[PDB]
């Protein structure tokens, strides 16, 4: 795995800093790494595919040194060294779809193709060069088991989780109390409802609640935390919980009066945050939970003293709504966001070359089944997996 | 090719590929020697040379 | 072209590397590109600017060569560096803002400013240095003719399109069937509507579908897929297609039943998704083709039951949404999107210096006129421009 | 500040490049670095902590150097190496926690642990190394008093301001008409909204602006401009303005008409947008003008005709609303965004060793109450903050 | 494809060149290029065909070099070089029909055959000779990406497309309006009809309107504009829109009133041409937008007054047309026109070995469905195969 992104950090070099009318001194230390790893490569022969429709290639290395007597690089030079150069990038290019498209159950943390199993030798070793991505970095630092962290622009931390909460129900559905969420993404949108808006309540003050655990402990949150989720505030009717029949909801919508946002870990108050909104802070944690409750206004004008009659028919319904977005967080686990590419990366090469589904990996990549339930094989798995996509997206764009 | 191995001099593969036994083909123009004795080639001497 | 980003990735390198006190082995390997650059540069005069407001500069280059006889770089070489690093920064600037301003109909792809065909000689070919950043290397991969990516988050491939399409309708407009959308940015929001809520479709099924063809083929993309459009989900008064007169829109939401997200690579289907939400991956494709239906609940209680009469007064129209936000896109052409400041950078010089309208961009620059009509002239011309924009922008903050 | 972050760059090249197997070309020059370093620092002592519960650590440095002799560093070279790496790491951590955690009001961009003082002398100016990083640039050129400028990925330029204007008002709360506005992290929603639907306006048409100032001047600024802003578009009870009574508000959306958005620089229009949506840009500005205006529909079906009566009952309410969201802009001065975690790493800092509330941050690290009064004192202390940040963001994950 | 250009070229100029009793001086510098071919390819076998009828044919080179050393060349040199000639024919053109008759979906500019993807090696680079028919021109220009143009004569620019439109219609087909055409080749014939001649039309004049868009944008092209559509100018009965009844049409022809055809290009106008006919130029294009009006003669002899009544019953029915065929045009992509042979070689190769559709191309490779979705895929590979279909016309005849 070192010497897999040795490589094409070389190669990605070589065709940076090798050009036609360079000076020497530029790339000195490069061309004798890269002859380097001609010396090494030679005499190997390597295997590639076999799974899917991922075609059987068979690899040979025979390549002369490149020349150490320029001033300035010509076009000669240049020439042979594209035609080495596209040469390894193809070799190292069906090495990592290699990689990639595989996966184990027992320890997915090894590499499982045999071309990597046979560049994981000492004799392949001097190939090592700098390991400054940080998907290297943190494989390098994980392999002594330091402490590591992925730092992530909106993570996909949440499952696709819509669902909702009767509190308070009757097969009549109009008089509903609960809770409502959408959890997608890095967003939680979360509304509590309650048709009679306290007029039974101890204090006409209703109180809601909404825990989310997640799956893995994030470090260093910002969090955009807003009033007022605009998902669940128009009219929607909505299927029932045994699927059985659809209920009606109109909501108006009031301010959530006595936000408690508390970022637990292991069941400790690490941060709180008590009607606060705008951009908040969450050091570390690894549940959310979102306290908000619903009071009566006492003082009403004319215009909103016929929407909530003491009586039963409530035609427009209380409703109170909060929305959590984590904006960038800091994950000792690999996961998914919307600045990378290299889960789009895995699964393209697990859906262009029409690969079966493994024992770990959920059926089409389903990144929601996927992070329901996060295993520690599949999170070795995973790891491994977008550390050869992060090193083929260096050499293939 | 002999000739750009005389003229670099950092032989860096021929030394490889004559310590670790790999096949190669040297290009030059060589004098050689002529040899009648099946001797000679159980005893096995190019390898020597 | 190479030998612009390569002036300016050594005055990066020296206006990080040489400083006071550093050891000259840090530094022995810019001396001399920077030195090979001065002797290159010196004897040619260059002359920046001429058109719009942007002023006519004349630039002469004559200067010493730094000292290779330091230990520690002391002051006085920070200094002198300081001085011939401002003068070549100033120059760069020049000659980037007189190459981003202009652009031609014929071939865009070559240089268009005197100075930058000035610098495309082969006496200026030993300044050229590594070529590291993304857009240099996808430059000097298409002057080759072989594939490009550029990694976009959030890219802006749709333009702005919020419009609607009245599949059944009358001048009474009380009876309306039909999808509305809005295409901004990388987000598609769509909303199908009946006010019938398909009380006389066959099987109370009613089929929408919404069809984006894109310009440009988009690469292992992800993207959030979402149901019930939030845009599309409130009453409003909407102008009719002729823009006489206004209609009016009172929605109820229902979930979107039977969701078929195909992603098509010319009329062939590569990725299909059948009630899947979440976070999905499209591998390849240029065609986004959204295909949801409205079905009539058969079991409702009796507050949904007063919603939707048989008869003909609908005061609340069924209405079912979507909504498909391209997070990250791997795309072979140049877009904008929300992480690069590209596109700013070069309307902000061609609106700074009050520059006429040419023959190839759009009056003003304007995003959704240009990737409306994203021709392959305006495509080099883009790219050619962004690329510019990418120099400077290591040079100029 | 310089040596700082030179002793963690060296660490992080020395965790990179120095590693088991790899060639000694490829770390010659980081080798005679980190020689260098072992040299100046060796019989220096040192004294991290003593604020709050971050705990007091003296530092002592006598280490020997790292050998120059090998051809291919071994594994005895990597673990001395690794050890002399661990513990500059820590100490350069305790330092930067530190220096994040104190602060000034009289020159907060001077070093105020004493570590960082004691760093900032010449004889630890041999330290110093190349400053590539974006902060320790910025540092470098306002040191020096030239231009500089942070790009950022949606700034959080807004402080939370969710509020409104009553132009038009009464105790009965029936007849209205105002604007009402969300500012939130890069983020503008306003709505402005007529109770009468301009019935009694001349001609039928009602102005509404909406003029924000910012704090800091942003420039090249790629701003996504779309209509029908989406959290006001739904019914909503509000308290007043002196907080007595409530009032309700059930809109219906119009369509923006003669949308002018303008971008004032020193009360000067820099950009103006007369109707164009999608995508605009936004070159130099600090004070946003959105001038949008209500027009009562002069053709109207019968379903539109019973919404908006010539008498006094407003059942449906006409609102008109606009969204300017900010993706990416570059500012001089510092900010937080959706892309960093600086100021992630600053309040987990400051929140997780119980600090006291100092002369100039707000209590809690309120960033809404830090950028509402950004006084050029803050900005010294938060620009030194964030770049002790991005250090040991580099060194420690 | 270089080399197999040069392979061509060489054998058409042997053929050429050498003849009995021509000096030696003539074809000195050929016997040359003719020797290094002979040199370069001996030793080496190829192989082709093998898919559809097309055999499989194995070539082995084993031959002598040609003479240096005669003054006239006399028949014995000249019977032993057509020997060698006419098996290096035989050659090139087996590995021409291998070529023409592969394509690819992923990358079709290149080599699909394993002869051509051999020949692609710099092994047989010194084979290379001039590059000078247009199409070698053009693949060497666009291999590097700078501009080109193929000149054709009448271009098969527009697809098959003969239908019409009626913007005024019943059931009963005796009061009709709208557009009918003829796209077809490089000639569109468009003709408006109305059935009242304007007697309710304001101003009795009738605006007609016809939107040609193009697949390619055309540069410099020759149009000749005529009035009066022939073909769309005797009577004829014509099947309705969804084909169930038949509708009749008489016409009488009045001239066209006010035409202005315009040239657009990403929708600006770049020509416009107000009532002139003949020849005309359209400079850059990908649009033609034909507008004309049918006005109703305001002074009419008896002769005419008695074929337009005020009532229903038209029996002579007014038609206005016009015609404009593109001569000769210069595009950018490769198309079929009438000079060339290139796309009757292709189907020729294709029908006869009876090979199966492929991927890319329509089948039986219809040129109305392959300009219809002209996608760039499909540009590269007809632009692949019309180069070896060039390639193979020099030397096949
Ligand atoms: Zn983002």
């Amino acid at each position: 795995m070192d010497v897999l992104y040795s490589l094409s950090k070389t190669l990605k070099d070589a065709r940076d800093k090798i050009v036609e009318g360079t000076l020497y001194s530029n790339v000195s230390d490069l061309i004798q790494q890269f002859n380097q790893m001609i010396i090494t490569m030679n005499g190997n022969e390597f295997q590639t595919g076999g799974i899917g429709n991922l075609p059987i290639r068979n690899w040979n290395f025979n390549f002369g040194l490149l020349g150490t007597t320029l001033l300035n690089l010509d076009a000669n030079y240049v020439e042979t060294a594209r035609n080495t150069i596209d040469y390894f990038v193809d070799f190292v290019d069906n090495v990592c779809m290699d990689e990639m498209v595989r996966e184990s159950q027992r320890n997915g943390i090894a590499p499982q193709s045999d071309s990597l199993r046979k560049l994981s030798a000492i004799k392949f070793k001097r190939i090592n060069f700098d390991n400054s991505s940080e998907y290297i970095e943190n494989w390098n630092l994980q392999n002594r088991r330091q402490r590591t962290g992925f730092t992530f622009h909106k993570p996909n931390i949440f499952p696709y989780s819509a669902s909702f909460t009767l509190n308070r129900s009757q097969p009549a559905h109009d008089n509903l109390m609960g809770t409502m969420w959408l959890n997608a993404g890095s967003e939680i949108q979360v509304a509590g409802f309650d048709y009679s808006c306290a007029i039974n309540a101890p204090a006409n003050i209703q109180q809601f609640e909404h825990i989310v655990p997640l799956r893995r402990v994030l470090t260093t949150a910002t969090i955009t935390l807003l009033p007022d989720a605009e998902r669940f505030s128009f009219p929607r009717v909505i299927n029932s919980a045994d699927g059985a029949t659809t209920w009606f909801f109109n909501p108006v919508i009031l301010r959530p009066n006595n936000v408690e946002v508390e970022f637990l870990l292991n069941g400790q108050i690490i941060n709180t945050y008590q009607a606060r909104f705008g951009t908040i802070v969450a050091r570390n944690f690894d549940t959310i939970r979102l306290s908000f409750q619903l009071m009566r206004p006492p003082n009403m004008t004319p215009a909103v003293a016929v929407l909530f009659p003491n009586a039963q028919p409530f035609e427009h319904h209380a409703t109170v709504g909060l929305t959590l977005r984590i904006e960038s967080a800091v994950c000792e686990s690999v996961l998914a966001d919307a600045s990378e590419t290299l889960l789009a990366n895995v699964t393209s090469v697990r859906q262009e070359y029409a690969i079966p589904v493994g024992p770990v990996f959920p059926p089409g990549m389903n990144w929601t089944d996927l992070i329901t339930n996060y295993s520690p094989s599949r999170e070795d798995n995973l790891q491994r997996v977008f550390t050869v996509a992060s090193i083929r997206s260096m050499l293939i764009k | 090719n002999l000739e750009e191995l005389m003229r670099s001099g950092d032989y860096a593969q021929i030394t490889n590929m004559l310590l670790n036994n790999q096949p190669v083909a040297l290009v030059g123009a060589l004098p050689f020697i002529t040899d009648s004795s099946v001797i000679s080639l159980i005893a096995k001497l190019d390898a020597t040379v």
